[PDB]
């Protein structure tokens, strides 16, 4: 399963126009994670006006 | 402004009536 | 592409920093002139990092866009974070 | 609360209504949705192929994200949503269900 | 309005979100860095809070461009964070909760 | 002087919740001159305290009898006159919280100063008149002496 | 046997009116939310004997932008619709000078009828729908996000903004349930607006194929 996932997504990359694209240059996401943010810097918080 | 918009709703409704009275003769000669 | 309007980020990416530092360190190791002053540094990597902190690395990063165009940024024009 | 009916009271608070729900052993989402007194808005399935056939590519994108999240988080684990989103976009960006095979 | 947008985004009342900047921790850091006294009246104008948060929101750019399509994509990219920011850096919370200078 | 608070307390209870730590004990005490409650963590191994004891507590900002700030650094080779000479148990901690019964419109009638002496916690709560010397993130000393 | 038949007819009509409204056709609010009892009053509650006959259920709407751009909705009586019925409907559309239609079949449609629906596309864009898939409006499902057919100007603006070709956008099949609901053909782009737990809102664009 790991090998299959890797070979399926290996060339998907964040481009300099900030879009996420595969080797064919097709657009997979207009911004990474729908927000264009890297996963190392984000963290858990609470929306104070929701509940 | 809401009154104007509801009046536009009424004018559109009568417009659809004014075209449905045409469409019923076509539906009549259809079958 | 209009250099007056470059759409890419004004920050140097971690990969740009890595490759620029490696490239400049190799250039220093191959007896290229150093752009900053030196106290006692003899390791090319330390000299390259000092040049990057001083914003005195004579390299241009050619960032390619998916459409095929490119944007040229001087290492001094980018924002160095780390 | 993940299967309860979460409404917003007139006072503005989230309230979890405790309601009856049915779990089937087979899937006819096409038919079950079109039944009287069956909710055609929240009724779903875990068979992503039927979701694709009945609701479409974006519906199966969302459902596939939900099912992968359920598989990952059932053991209490957590994975950043952008990874699931990227996997699910890879499987659905070409208009059909692209298996990872 | 942000409250209603969150209510349609999170139909279940789960306020746990994953966002870039831990605003409560940054507020705590500011309280301790500048030795904020929570018992004394503050010298922060609530209009300064409103204007500063608006300018900050303008400076946080995920999608670059003045065209309307880039404007809408920028709105969407930072929507949840800007809601968190406006509800955390609110003038009232900044006046009676955080009491920053 | 450098004294933020001074009073005589009477140990009314020791470890109501049970002994949590072996060498440390929590005292719930009350004074008579000011009617202030006190929760205090003390190293009973070196300074044992029995129920019903009576002691003088002095929260101070400094140990030097003359008004002179401290540097927070350990200087055992210090020959100045220190007020720790007049007390038996001395701790050094910092104020980490000041609660009160204040409302959105009214000030506080009663305050509650919380201090941590390297993890040994104290809560001194009572009238706000007696706790104006306490400010959060401020270093203080305990200066506690047993009396008969 | 009969109350459920009229219930199904009313539900199908409701989904059709919602569909036409979403495609941009002029639909009055009254018929957009028509109660079952009102449907019985206007059409009847005995479809089995012939009140209402499905031929009385035929809808004819007009586009908001162009009154001449009308569209039919036919409800054939036969479960399996044959090529002859398609020819009859095309003849009627020619007589009334209408160019778009929906055929809500009950059981299905013959292969010759489908091939007829496919070959004469440049003349009459007439679509095929099962009554089973009109008993629910799939766009109201929680899994289905908001789809919006973009105009050629909007698509050009999109490709110029992101500087990409149509083959680089993600795709949606022409036979997709939502693509068929919105009646969109190849070459059109659909804007999907969905809520995102990381960004709040996310707009993606899918090209029809």
């Amino acid at each position: 399963i790991q090998r299959r996932l890797i070979k399926s997504m290996e060339s998907v990359m964040v481009k300099y126009d900030a879009t996420v694209r595969n080797s064919i240059n097709q657009v997979v996401q207009l911004r990474y994670g729908e927000d264009g943010l890297a996963g190392e810097s984000v963290e858990f918080q609470n929306l104070a006006t929701l509940k | 402004e809401k009154r104007l918009r509801e009046k536009e709703e009424q004018k559109k409704l009568l417009e659809q009536r004014a075209q449905y009275v045409e469409k019923t003769k076509n539906i009549l000669m259809f079958t | 592409q209009a250099n007056q309007k470059r759409i890419t980020t004004p920050y140097m990416t971690k990969y740009e920093r890595a490759r620029v530092l490696g490239t400049r360190a190799l250039q220093i190791a191959m007896c290229a002139p150093v752009m900053v002053e030196l106290e006692g540094e003899t390791d090319p990597l330390l000299i390259a990092m000092k040049e990057l902190k001083a914003r005195k690395i004579p390299i241009i990063i050619r960032r390619y866009l998916p459409d095929g165009s490119y944007e040229d940024w001087g290492v001094d024009e980018l924002i160095i974070s780390d | 609360d993940n299967k309860k009916k979460i409404i917003i009271t007139e006072d503005g608070e989230f309230k979890a209504l405790q309601e009856w729900i049915l779990e089937t052993d087979g899937v006819s989402l096409m038919r079950v949705l079109s039944e009287k007194d069956v909710d055609p808005v929240r009724t779903t399935s875990n068979d992503i192929v039927e979701i694709f056939t009945v609701l479409g590519i974006e519906a199966v994108r969302k459902a596939l994200e939900r099912e992968l999240y359920h598989v990952i988080s059932f053991d209490g684990s957590y994975v950043n949503y952008r990874h699931l989103a990227l996997l699910c976009d890879t499987m659905t960006c070409r208009g059909h269900l692209m298996a990872i095979t | 309005e942000d409250r209603e947008v969150l209510r349609v985004i999170f139909p279940t009342g789960d306020s746990k979100v994953v966002l870039p900047c831990n605003l409560l921790r940054m507020i705590w850091n500011a309280q301790k860095i500048f030795h904020i006294n929570p018992r004394l009246p503050s010298d922060l104008h609530p209009i300064k809070v409103v204007e500063g948060v608006k300018e900050l929101s303008k400076k946080l750019v995920i999608v670059n461009g003045d065209d309307p399509l880039s404007r809408q994509a920028q709105e969407n990219a930072t929507l949840l964070f800007n809601i968190h920011l406006r509800s955390t850096l609110c003038s009232r919370r900044m006046a009676e909760e955080f009491r920053l200078s | 002087a450098g004294i933020l608070f001074e009073d005589i307390f009477d140990v009314k209870d020791i470890d109501p919740e049970g002994k949590k730590f072996d060498r440390v004990s929590r005292l719930h005490c009350e004074s008579e001159s000011f009617k202030m409650d006190l929760i205090l963590d003390v190293n009973i191994q070196i300074y044992p305290v029995d129920l019903g004891d009576k002691f003088r507590l002095v929260i101070a900002s400094t140990l030097y009898e003359d008004g002179t700030l401290d540097d927070g650094e350990y200087n055992p080779t210090d020959d100045r006159p220190s007020r720790a000479d007049q007390f038996e148990y001395v701790m050094y901690g910092k104020v980490y919280r000041i609660e009160g019964d204040e409302t959105s419109t009214e000030a506080a009638t009663r305050l509650s100063a919380y201090v941590s002496y390297g993890g040994l916690l104290m809560r001194l709560q009572g009238d706000a008149n007696n706790l104006h010397g306490f400010e959060v993130d401020s270093r203080v000393y305990l200066l506690m002496k047993k009396l008969a | 046997d009969d109350e459920e038949e009229t219930y199904r007819l009313w539900k199908i009509r409701k989904t059709i009116m919602q569909l036409c409204h979403d495609r941009g056709y002029l639909v009055t609010q009254d018929e957009l939310d028509q109660t079952l009892e009102e449907f019985k009053a206007q059409f009847g509650d005995k479809p089995s004997e012939g009140r209402p006959r499905r031929t009385d259920l035929t809808v004819l709407v007009a586009h908001n932008d162009d009154p001449t751009d009308q569209m039919f909705v036919f409800f054939p009586e036969e479960p399996k619709v044959g090529i002859k019925t398609i020819k009859v409907y095309c003849q009627r559309m020619q007589e009334e000078n209408i160019t778009r239609a929906l055929i809500v079949v009950q059981q299905g449609m013959t292969p010759s009828a489908k091939q007829s629906l496919v070959d004469m596309a440049p003349k009459y864009i007439l679509e095929q729908f099962l009554q089973q898939e009109l008993l629910i409006n799939i766009t109201e499902h929680e899994l289905v996000p908001e789809h919006v057919v973009m105009t050629k100007e909007e698509v050009t603006e999109l490709l110029a903004r992101y500087k990409l070709r149509e083959n680089q956008l993600p795709r949606i099949q022409a036979g997709d349930p939502v693509a068929r609901y919105f009646g969109i053909k190849r070459g059109q782009v659909v804007k999907i607006i969905r809520p995102s737990e990381t960004a709040g809102r996310y707009i993606t664009y899918r090209l029809v194929q």
